[PDB]
RNA sequence: GGCCCAUUCGGGUCUUGUAAUUGGAAUGAGUACAAUGUAAAUACCUUAACGAGGAACAAUUGGAGGGCAAGUCUGGUGCCAG
């Protein structure tokens, strides 16, 4: 298993990586760093959207789980295995959907 | 796999909490809540549970013993000023958050919920009160249940929130009182980031420090000297004095002077140390 | 003596040589389970070392050293506290004090990631009153709302976006950055209406002494004659000493056709001639774009409520549409900017 | 007093800026600045980009 | 072009004092229905689905 | 003169933002695909 | 539409042409260009051959 | 208002000081009794590659020019070129660079022209091998002094390029309470617009003298020659003796200057570098003022460090005065439990420092 | 270049 | 005009569309007088009055496609491509 047996793994957001990228909603702006606290491991996970770039910010919480496509897309980066489902303990989505607002 | 995940829950990002190992300040409980909710009473009602003395009269902050080595500040937050409601959000370790149930949620209390989630969250409890003006058990059953799940949108999932019928003799029911004492003792605080970085306190008492005659000879235009009393928390404050510091509502100022005085409410745990319960002699009042 | 000579003081060459024969005297020198275990306990192991330190310091050198610790009941004595805090003191509003670091006593303008409240009705105007909450303080700034323009520059917006985050600068004291906060409009009781109180939502990302904030300006010409690419343009310039200095400059219409200002005419003053990949009409219009730098305004109004008497009604510098309602002035309009509605005529050509 | 008199500062400050957020916007600040709207010889001086 | 002013100002002190109207009497603010179902940006969507 | 400063400093801004973009871009696929590849094998074993 | 709201799809309206030029006609916009052009090119194709 | 100094005493180190503290000083009666009063050449050089890295700083020098007022603002650094004048070397406007470089917005990327060694002043072997190391040690992974061309006095035409990729919060806490063993002996043996041999007879002068020694002994020659050799003639020789076992350093370095022998150069530093390790517990006196400065600007935290009694001088103390009136910490000096030295550890509580003006 | 963004200056009046 | 099949060209079939206006009926959630109930009481059952057009008395979740600007960015072999 990707998180050595978990299917969801809990993570230290270290640097957006792709903040600088010129072209919006670029696959490059939506890719954050971060580290695995079980095991101090640093990956590379995406971000739903630069909308949802804007939620996470440096030395949050957040979970990750596994980033699965169904076919392969132009703009991809193959490598990038996780997305991020929660910061803070709040959902994106949530969050993206104006439905809570993130805990500090 | 549930192993798996739930070792992963016991994962957070690695803080440094910078609360003292020997003798910890009182924690700060905001009592917060609409006009009219009951703010007064309920701080009546639990201060006289946790110390068996009722005050007639409640201004500003009141320091009780309400565990062998736990200390409670209890603050009436202003109902009509959002002023208030924004620096003891920043300050308040854990808030009484009361709800007029018959009335359901007003903006006042979604407002502070918002202010202290991007301040940093703190424990929140959530107090009904009001239902014994509901006339049906039915009604009041879905008004309950309505509240509390709105209530757990703001607060995180599984948040507890209480429920009050009725005042007698301007005081809760005991039994009900005894819980809301229960659930603040086995409560947990974790650090903050903006509290575990820098020093901060609630004052205690006011004292004018100014001379009678310099007001005369010049005018009760004249600055005055002030002398401001309370505990300490977050970082330790450096001891000599012109330590630049700000007042909320005030400005910014320097420290003229400082000095450390013994501790007016001491825990009974420190005095014993100079299974078993609170002594009734042990629980103080400041 | 002094630290500008960096070389330290060394005894004399053949004394040292002497000393150095015989080299006896230097000749002596010659597991946790989890990553978080790892940090937490490295955390432990530091704040135990300070406990041991402190009690080898004696009671008055450990004060002298970490100061007072938290759990200390003090007086603290302040000098030069206005009259009115005394005089107008209420015992229900708290006096809350708190110590401030370094960056929070210099003043400058601080660059923030800000968004609209979800439940605030109306979105945010630039240069608009905002009464932000940083800190311990509370403050009245005219905050300024910037895009990227896909990271580019920092272009000026007139307005919050509807549903995320913008870029904000606004002048007041310093704080460090990722320091989270909350705007508000009103605070006094009398303007506090029905409506949700919490305007603006947002992080701090970094402070500056300065900004470059800019805004687009666009110099609009139109044409008066054409030969196939070239054209001359009017309007765009007052006289040719202005042309001259933008020749070269890159153009375009409204069509998206490109051009170039290549020379001014001498006759008549301010027309130029131009160059487009392809042949323009009359009815077009012909646009320069550029940028003019945009400043932020210096304003500072803390919020001293206990100061005053009432402690509920603090007002200050009000909005734009309250000050037009005051002075019963019209919201200021262009008829040309309105929209309308663009019927087409179906296209034929000879 | 003291808090007084930086009170009728803040006053003149505010007023000030009431009356900027009425004025008229300098043709700079216009987008689609024209040559009949802004004044002549301006741009001679301003060191745009 | 004075009475065009007036005209104007007036529809605006008119639709202000329409928005006053709402405010209750009482001195209670009771949470609005944006901020009570908590709804939030939702798409468009059908009224056959809600049978 | 002003403008052959202004186009050589835009054309060398716009070649570095390419190499520093290229290379983020390949190190993430060269790194994080040797573990994909890597992961993905052990699945195949087991 | 796959993490797209309905805010970030919402249609920009067209300009107009100015009243000063009312005379000259219609605002030419790009896709009235493109009509120009490639009509131009096919004729000046068959003429070429 | 101004924390008030005299002479110019300490002046790059007070204006550093500031600039870290953010607290303005003023800095009065500078040479007021000399017949040429007040700052020296180099050192309104020095200002002006203060203003230059950061921004929203104000310094006004007084008519006479006998006092100077510093308002700091924040680190910005970025990348600028540095023109050395004559009566200073390159080391004497790098070393103060190096307090600053790993708090800065944008990284420090600043060229230096000028002579690149001098007497009294930091060469450039000397900040790479004895300095660099110890900021390193301190949480400044990535740091650079790359050596374009060196410039011998009195005519000088140096060049050397630092760079500072590493950007911090603020130091780490330091934790050494042990005397480092030296495990080996290095250095570097550089000569410019002259014959090899005088590099190769410095060895020979040194090797004699470490030579007694029970470690390995290896001494570059690193000679110039050509377009980079600079204008002017010049040699010099760098031993720096290593600790493996911690990454700590202890060096000793002078240059030749004319009519001396190669031999007794090597000599010379050869017997001071064993003075220095005498003298030394765990750092060098030359790099002592630059680790306790750290130590201050560390988190709200006891680090500890293990110094000698010898390097407890008139130096030493001027620096700890200095860093009272400007941060008002205060280093606390305790004896070690051992009888076979007399050393004592100097522990510092940080002031919670922080890197303020990187953005986040 | 050097101007455009800076806001200190050393002001020297010998 | 709608719909169906078909890579292709095309082929097959007929009451369909409204993003138009409009009428009177039905009733449940709720607002609730009672009795019955029970040691008393809750609850159950039964039962007066009121209770619908945005029937705002305002269930969601997920997916597939579009389209728009005097807008922004990038690569070029004009007006293009992403
Ligand atoms: N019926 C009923 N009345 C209650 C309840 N809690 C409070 N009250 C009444 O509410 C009134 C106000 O109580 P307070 O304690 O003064 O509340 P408060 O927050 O201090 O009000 P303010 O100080 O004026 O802002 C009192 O007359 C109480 O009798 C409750 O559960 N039921
Ligand atoms: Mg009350
Ligand atoms: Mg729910
Ligand atoms: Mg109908
Ligand atoms: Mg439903």
């Amino acid at each position: 298993s990707p998180f050595g047996g978990s299917s969801h793994a809990k993570g230290i957001v270290l640097e957006k990586l792709g903040i600088e990228s010129k072209q919006p909603n670029s696959a490059i702006r939506k890719c954050v760093r971060v580290q695995l606290i079980k095991n101090g491991k640093k990956v590379t996970a995406f971000v739903p959207n630069d909308g949802c770039l804007n939620f996470v910010d440096e030395n949050d919480e957040v979970l990750l789980a596994g980033f699965g496509r169904k076919g392969k897309a132009k703009g991809d980066i193959p490598g990038v295995r996780f997305k991020v489902v929660k910061v803070s303990g709040v959902s994106l989505l949530a969050l993206w959907k104006e439905k809570k607002e993130k805990p500090r | 796999q549930r192993s798996s995940d739930v070792n992963e829950r016991k994962l957070h990002v690695p803080m440094v909490d910078r609360t003292p190992e020997d003798d910890p300040p009182p924690f700060i409980v905001a009592v917060v809540g609409p006009p009219g909710t009951g703010k007064t009473t309920l701080i009546r009602s639990l201060v006289r549970r946790m110390t068996k003395s009722t005050l007639n009269d409640i201004q500003g902050p009141i320091t009780v013993v309400s565990g062998k080595h736990r200390r409670l500040t209890f603050l009436e937050c202003p109902a009509d000023d959002l002023n208030a409601m924004i620096d003891i959000a920043k300050i308040a370790d854990l808030v009484l958050l009361l709800i007029d149930g018959n009335f359901g949620f007003e903006m006042e209390t979604m407002e502070f919920l918002n202010i202290a989630q991007h301040h940093g969250m703190p424990r929140v409890l959530g107090v009904a009160t009001h239902l014994d003006l509901f006339k049906s058990q039915s009604t009041l059953r879905a008004s309950k249940k309505r509240l509390k799940h709105r209530f757990w949108t703001e607060v995180y999932q599984g948040a507890k929130l209480f429920y009050l019928s009725g005042v007698i003799n301007g005081r809760y029911p005991d039994r009900e009182i005894l819980n809301l004492s229960r659930f603040i003792s086995v409560m947990k605080f974790r650090p903050l980031k903006w509290r575990n970085e820098h020093p901060y306190m609630l004052a205690d008492r006011f004292t004018d420090l100014t001379h009678p005659e310099l007001i005369e000879t010049q005018g009760l235009q004249i600055d005055r000297k002030v002398a401001i009393y309370g505990y300490l928390h977050g970082t330790p404050l450096p001891s000599a004095p012109g330590t630049r510091v700000h007042i909320a509502g005030v400005g910014d100022f320097s420290v003229a002077q400082i000095e450390k005085l013994p501790d007016p409410c001491p825990t009974p745990f420190y005095q014993q140390k100079l299974r078993k319960r609170l002594d009734d002699k042990d629980k103080l009042i400041y | 003596v002094d630290l500008e000579k960096f070389v330290p003081y060394f005894d004399t060459f053949e004394k040292l040589a002497k000393k150095w024969k015989s080299v006896d005297a230097i000749k002596e020198r010659f597991e946790y389970d989890t990553w978080y275990e790892l940090q937490k306990a490295k955390i432990s192991k530091q704040l135990e070392i300070n406990n041991i330190e402190y009690q080898e310091m004696t009671p008055e050198q450990r004060q002298r050293i970490e100061g007072f610790k938290a759990g200390s009941y003090v007086r603290i004595v302040f000098e030069k506290v206005p009259m009115e805090f005394v005089k107008n003191f209420n015992p229900k509003f708290p006096i809350v004090m708190g110590g401030l670091l370094p960056t929070e006593i210099k003043f400058g303008i601080v660059k923030a990631r800000l968004r609209r409240h979800r439940w605030h009705k109306k979105i945010l105007k630039t240069n608009d009153p905002l009464v932000l909450s940083l800190g311990w303080r509370r403050f009245q700034t005219l905050p300024i709302y910037t895009t990227t323009d896909s990271r580019t520059r920092t272009r000026m917006l007139k307005y919050t976006p509807e549903h995320t985050y913008c870029n904000a600068a606004f002048y007041g004291p310093l704080c460090s950055p990722n320091t989270p906060f909350c705007g508000v409009q009103i605070v006094a009781n009398s303007d506090t209406g029905n409506g949700f109180r919490i305007a603006a939502t947002g992080i701090v990302e970094e402070i500056d002494v300065n900004i470059e904030i800019v805004k687009k300006l666009k110099l609009v010409g139109f044409p008066y004659k054409i030969f196939k690419n070239t054209a001359f343009i009017k309007d765009m310039f007052s006289s040719a000493m202005e042309v001259a200095r933008f020749e070269g400059a890159q153009i375009k219409t409204v069509s998206g056709i490109r051009g170039e200002i290549k020379r001014a005419l001498s006759k008549p003053e301010g027309h130029y001639r131009a160059a487009f990949e392809d042949k323009i009409l009359m009815s077009d219009i012909v646009i320069l774009r550029s940028w003019y730098p945009v400043r932020v305004k210096k304003f500072y109004n803390p919020v001293t409520s206990l100061l005053l008497k009432e402690k509920t009604e603090w007002k200050g510098l009000r909005l734009t549409g309250q000050i037009r309602a005051a002075m019963n002035l019209e919201t200021p309009s262009n008829p040309d900017s309105a929209y309308h509605k663009i019927e087409r005529v179906e296209r034929h050509f000879n | 007093s003291s808090f007084e008199k930086q009170q009728i500062e803040i006053r003149k400050q505010i007023e000030q800026l009431e009356n900027e957020a009425v004025a008229e916007k300098k043709w700079s600040l216009k987008g689609e600045v024209k040559a009949k709207d802004r004044p002549e010889d301006a741009l001679l001086t301003e060191e745009l980009e | 072009k004075e009475a065009h002013k007036n005209a104007v100002i007036a529809a605006r002190e008119g639709k202000l004092a329409e928005l006053a109207e709402n405010v209750s009497g009482d001195g209670k603010r009771a949470i609005n229905y944006q901020i009570l179902k908590n709804k939030g940006l939702t798409p468009k969507r059908n009224k056959d689905n809600r049978n | 003169f002003e403008a052959r400063q202004r186009i050589e400093e835009k054309n060398k801004e716009s070649s570095d933002y390419h190499a520093k973009m290229a290379h983020i871009v390949n190190t993430i696929n060269t790194e994080e695909g040797a573990e994909k590849n890597k992961y993905e094998r052990e699945r195949k074993l087991r | 539409a796959k993490l797209v709201h309905d805010v970030q799809k919402k249609q920009h309206r067209e300009r107009s042409q100015l009243t000063s030029r009312s005379r000259y006609g219609f605002l030419e916009k790009h896709k009235d260009y493109v009509k120009r052009a490639q009509d131009f090119h096919r004729k000046q194709s068959t003429l070429k051959v | 208002k101004y924390t008030t100094f005299q002479g110019s005493q300490n002046f790059r180190l007070r204006i550093v000081l500031a600039t870290l503290s953010g607290k303005p000083i003023k800095i009065e009666k500078i040479r007021s009794g000399d017949l040429n009063p007040g700052l020296k050449d180099y050192e309104v050089s020095f200002l002006r590659l203060i203003e230059s890295v950061t921004n929203g700083s104000v310094i006004e020098i007084s008519y006479t020019g006998t006092t100077v007022i510093y308002r700091p603002g924040i680190i910005v650094g970025g990348a600028s070129t540095h023109i050395c004048p004559s009566s200073k070397p390159v080391g004497y406007f790098v070393e103060p660079m190096l307090y600053l470089a790993p708090f800065s917005k944008k990284k420090f990327s600043i060229l230096f022209k000028g002579i690149t060694a001098s007497h009294n002043d930091a060469g450039i072997e000397a900040i790479k091998w004895g300095l660099m190391p110890v900021m390193e040690k301190f949480g400044v992974r990535e740091c650079a002094l790359h050596t374009l061309k060196r410039g011998s006095p009195p005519l000088g035409g140096g060049e050397v390029h630092l760079v500072v990729d590493s950007l911090i919060a603020q130091p780490i806490t330091m934790h050494e309470i042990d005397r480092p063993i030296i495990s080996s002996i290095t250095g570097v043996a550089y000569s410019t617009r002259v014959s090899p041999s005088l590099v190769n007879r410095m060895i020979d002068g040194a090797k004699k003298v470490l030579k007694n020694l029970q470690c390995e002994v290896n001494i570059t020659a690193d000679v110039w020659r050509g377009e980079n050799s600079g204008k002017s003639p010049g040699w010099g020789i760098t031993l720096v003796a290593q600790s493996k076992q911690k990454g700590w350093s202890y060096f000793a370095e002078d240059i030749g200057d004319a009519g001396s022998i190669p031999e007794e150069l090597g000599e010379k530093v050869a017997c001071q570098l064993l003075e220095e390790i005498s003298k030394s517990a765990a750092v060098g006196r030359n790099q002592l003022p630059l680790a306790i400065v750290y130590m201050v600007i560390g988190k709200e935290d006891i680090g500890r460090l293990r110094i000698n009694k010898e390097q407890i001088d008139e130096r030493f103390i001027i620096l700890l005065r200095d860093i009272k009136k400007i941060f008002n910490t205060e280093v606390f000096l305790k004896p070690v439990d051992e009888a076979d030295n007399e050393d004592m550890i100097a522990t510092i509580k940080g002031i919670g420092f922080t890197n303020t003006s990187k953005k986040i | 270049k050097m101007m455009k963004n800076k806001r200190g200056g050393v002001i020297d009046k010998r």
